[PDB]
């Protein structure tokens, strides 16, 4: 009967319908809906506990620059940065702190370093001037949450009352077995009713780029469940 | 010389270099194609308990690791190639494995969620949802395994020869 | 003369038949006559029972195409024949289950009729059903 699978930002068991994504908001620091997923007609129920079941998030956000005559090869940032889980080293972390891209040298771009203390971070390479970028990096200063929604919209409650932060989600290293992440909350839900994964932060985050290259969708999300069928 | 009789449940473990295995190459957003199938030989009973280490390995034909947001299923069949809802196992994500140490720390060692079993004539496939504007598998460089021999850690794939206990039709 | 109730007398008001019509607006590929399916080669769903109480299948049809494949599911996992290249019944000669054999299939939560698109074949092509059921 009972099954322990894991679900993704994108189709997975579902199939690309009733999952939907969307952006947070940024000038009115508001509880945004940044994803959601409704049970489907053909299951029977879908749970979802506390302290069992493990899980994924790697958020980040975008940001742009121009190029100039001078060597830049650093550049500010409007977001909160920190490693990922700590480190002043690159490509030793789980995954990059931050992405660069070249518009019009379809390359991608390395990165050196950043003192993680102010929203700064260094690139290796020396864009020429007028050439557009691109940069993925690390999301910071958030809170993230469940809630449940009865087919219209409507809700009847919340998983766990307290927030947890994103920034202290980055921090642990993801994946581990007894270092795993573990929220609290036992939900249960039925066909057509939606849990809602919702978030709390200043900076926009993203789900796709289409000029992204490690990998389509930038963003993820992986967490696991119990389905009954 | 002297050799002794050790238990018909002999512990194994599965890869591609098999008979009783196969693969064939996958393009982009190809759930119903299986990327790897397996098969029970004949006369023989294979068991994979819950706490088994899975492993799978997949590559791009250029020799890349491909989108993390990638699925993996395995899934018991009934016969003629037909799935079934209940006892599939290690709905998981292609990334967050690690590859480096995946089966050398029993920490990246990801296990299966519940028991299966094998009988005689059954199959176990290995489905694969990618992306779309993503590139392909390639089978020279994939590679499935799962079970644990040969380290105290993990669990290992038992097997056994139909023909010698009289309970193995019990069992199946 | 004798055995009036011989014939069987179904429990009459749980008795169905659907239609292509009745699916859902849910589902993706659909339109006013008839299901349509992708060209790439989308699994498109042709006939679907869906209600909380079981039932049993007494009868299928459904069109056929040349490139184009058909089965049939019990519950939302098990398939009874596997695949079929020239299909089981046609539209107002349907597949009698139990004039063919003894019994009919049963269900318990739905059941559903698939279509498999070859992606070999190019172009569109429209398809339908009918189901015979009862609870």
């Amino acid at each position: 009967q009972t099954q322990e699978y894991t679900i993704n930002h994108t189709g997975g068991v579902l199939g690309d319908s009733y999952v939907t994504t969307a952006s947070n908001q940024t000038s009115p620091q508001r509880e945004t809906a940044v994803l959601s997923f409704e049970c489907p007609r053909k299951f029977e129920e879908i749970n979802y506990v506390g302290q069992r079941d493990a899980t994924r998030f790697v958020p980040r956000t975008t940001e742009s620059i121009t190029g100039s005559a001078n060597d830049d090869t650093v550049v500010d940032l409007t977001a909160n940065i920190q490693p990922v889980a700590g480190e002043e080293v690159i490509a030793e972390q789980d995954y990059p702190v931050a992405v660069a891209y070249n518009v019009t040298q379809g390359v991608e771009v390395d990165v050196v370093d950043a003192d993680y203390a102010a929203d700064t971070v260094t690139l290796g390479t020396n864009p020429a001037d007028g050439d557009e970028v691109k940069v993925w990096p690390i999301m910071s200063d958030g809170d993230v949450q469940f809630r449940l929604i009865n087919q219209f919209g409507q809700e009847e409650g919340r998983v766990y009352p307290w927030s947890t932060p994103l920034y202290r989600w980055h921090d642990f290293p993801q994946l581990k077995r007894g270092r795993e992440i573990n929220l609290h909350g036992s939900a249960s839900w039925s066909e057509n009713e939606t849990l809602e994964i919702l978030l709390d932060a200043p900076q926009a985050l993203t789900w796709e780029d289409s000029d992204y290259p490690r990998g389509q969708y930038v963003t993820t999300l992986e967490q696991d469940v119990e389905i009954t069928l | 010389p002297e050799i002794g009789n050790n238990g018909a449940e002999k512990q194994i473990s599965l890869h591609k270099g098999q008979p009783f295995i196969d693969t064939q190459d996958v393009g982009a957003a190809d759930p119903n194609t299986p990327a790897v199938t397996i098969e029970g030989p004949s006369d023989y009973v294979i068991a994979i308990d819950a706490g088994t280490p899975v492993a799978p390995e997949f590559r791009d034909a250029n020799g890349d690791k491909l989108d993390p947001s990638t699925r993996v299923t395995i899934q018991k069949c009934d016969k003629q190639g037909n799935p079934l809802g209940d006892g599939i196992v290690f709905s998981d994500t292609l990334g967050r494995f690690e590859y480096s140490k995946m089966r050398s720390d029993p920490d990246y060692m990801r296990k299966t969620t519940t028991s299966l079993m094998i009988d005689e004539r059954e199959i176990v496939k290995i489905f694969v949802e990618v992306p779309p504007n993503a590139n392909g598998m390639d089978a020279d460089n994939s590679r499935i395994t799962i079970g644990d021999d040969t380290s105290d850690y993990g669990k290992a794939v038992g097997i056994v020869e139909h023909g010698d206990l009289s309970p193995a039709e019990s069992k199946a | 003369q004798t055995a009036d109730g011989r014939v069987g007398l179904v429990p009459v008001n749980s008795y169905v038949t659907l239609e292509t019509d009745d699916l859902d607006t849910d589902e993706h590929p659909v339109t006013d006559a008839g299901t349509v399916a992708l060209e790439p080669g989308e699994s498109a769903p042709i006939v679907r029972y869906d209600l909380g109480q079981p039932a049993a299948v007494y009868a299928v049809g459904a069109t056929d195409e040349a490139n184009v494949e058909y089965e049939l599911k019990v519950n939302n996992s098990k398939t009874v024949g596997g695949r079929t290249n020239s299909p089981l019944g046609v539209l107002n000669t349907p597949f009698s289950f139990v004039e063919k054999l003894g019994g009919a299939i049963p269900c318990e939560t739905a059941a559903t009729y698939w279509a498999h698109y070859s992606s070999d074949a190019t172009g569109t092509v429209e398809l339908a059903g009918r189901m015979h059921i009862e609870v």
